[PDB]
């Protein structure tokens, strides 16, 4: 954090009308970017659509990615067989404490971690055969390793640091939670308390049980987006029946000043 | 490997009878990516519902957003079907308006 990430996936049997590779990018908890191969082009996101840009900066991001596209659908030939395969990449860069450039270069197959790109040697490498045959095929690439080079150490930095600047409203947005604590009935002598966190940003948030101004725990607890890249959370407790009015909720969130206690309705 | 999807249901905004709002099934933590997710009202399949794209998490597993427009009631209830080749069966996620 705050970082600029590419989710990548490749898939070797795509189910119809879905695409064989997809891309999305990320500045930090926020999709900025969406890129298919069965569309071809890389897009901006929401809010991201109305960011000012450099000329050439979505072109540049879409040419990034339809090479990364062919080098993943050439990853599957270099294993061979049927399949079923599933390659996935996490690429980007984070500024460090120092103001620079932190690389991210993991990949996975069938959804383990298998291989990851050593910028020094500017080589793929691994431990598994798989990895080390997908690394050959793409090392033996004309300049694969210099772009992948070139992408992390270069590119990506320009980007967040554009995105930062051009975007930082969009980044240092706050909104807080709408909060609700409800009651339900549950077993014999036990009903379930649940606190819960209306469309919020930025994600992190916390969620906390009192019982009579007493900690009580932080319940068990979930987390997920909104449509709109907001965000949702609940924390469930289950309680004596008939105690249920000893008990509160406090949210910590950075849309709030202070901690904010929720009472039961 | 596999991995079974978590399922979660929940309104975009507090739910409100007869006020306009956005219900989400959020499926995540599963591999492969491929998923099917149906939203249920009192159990008849919802026509008019999006979804976010695939993405997935640090340790790898995939997450989607499907979400649709509606105006929740009293007596109305809704659901969130999912099928997996984890699941021996579509599991159906009955959304709670408290979550
Ligand atoms: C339908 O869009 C979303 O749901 C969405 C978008 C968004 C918002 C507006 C336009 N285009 C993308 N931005 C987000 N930023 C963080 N979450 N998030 C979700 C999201 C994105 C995913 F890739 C997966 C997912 F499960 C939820
Ligand atoms: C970080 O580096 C950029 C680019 O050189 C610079 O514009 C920015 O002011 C730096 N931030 C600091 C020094 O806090």
């Amino acid at each position: 954090h705050l970082s600029l990430l590419y989710h990548l996936t490749a898939v070797s049997s795509p189910a119809p009308g879905t695409p064989a590779f997809w891309v999305s990018g990320w500045l930090g908890p926020q999709q900025y970017l969406s890129y298919n191969s069965l569309r071809g082009e890389a897009e901006p996101c929401g809010a991201w659509v109305w960011e000012n840009q450099v000329s050439w900066y979505w072109e540049k991001e879409t040419t990034d990615l339809r090479i990364k596209e062919k080098l993943f659908l050439e990853a599957f030939k270099a294993l061979g067989g049927k399949g079923p395969y599933t390659l996935q990449g996490l690429l980007g860069c984070e500024l460090g404490p120092d103001n620079t450039s932190v690389p991210t270069a993991k990949f996975a197959l069938n959804g383990e971690e298998f291989m990851n790109f050593d910028l020094k040697q500017g080589t793929w490498g691994g431990d598994w055969p798989e990895a080390l045959a997908i690394s050959q095929r793409w090392q033996q690439q004309d300049k694969a390793a210099n772009k992948e080079l070139t992408f992390l150490l270069f590119s990506c930095p320009h980007r967040l640091r554009e995105h930062l600047e051009r975007g930082r409203g969009n980044l240092e947005w706050k909104e807080p939670p709408s909060m609700r604590l409800k009651a339900r009935p549950s077993s014999p002598g036990f009903s379930v308390l649940t606190c819960s966190a209306f469309s919020f940003y930025p994600p992190e948030l916390q969620l906390r049980f009192l019982r009579n101004g007493l900690a009580a725990g932080t319940g068990q607890g979930d987390f997920g987006p909104n449509s709109d890249g907001s965000f949702h959370a609940s924390s469930s407790l289950t309680v004596k029946s008939g105690d249920e009015h000893h008990y509160c909720c406090i949210v910590q969130h950075a849309g709030l000043a202070q901690p904010l206690r929720v009472e039961l309705e | 490997i596999q991995r079974t999807p978590k399922i979660q249901v929940y309104s975009r905004h507090p739910a409100e009878n007869g006020k306009s709002n956005f219900l989400n099934c959020y499926v995540s933590g599963f591999h492969p990516s491929d998923i099917e997710v149906d939203l249920l009202k009192n159990g008849e399949r919802i026509e008019k519902v999006e979804h976010s794209d695939l993405s997935f998490s640090k340790d790898w597993s995939f997450y989607l957003l499907y979400y649709t427009e509606f105006t929740p009631t009293e007596k109305d209830e809704y659901a969130c079907r999912v099928n997996h080749v984890t699941l021996s069966q579509p599991k159906i996620v009955k959304w709670d308006r408290d979550m």
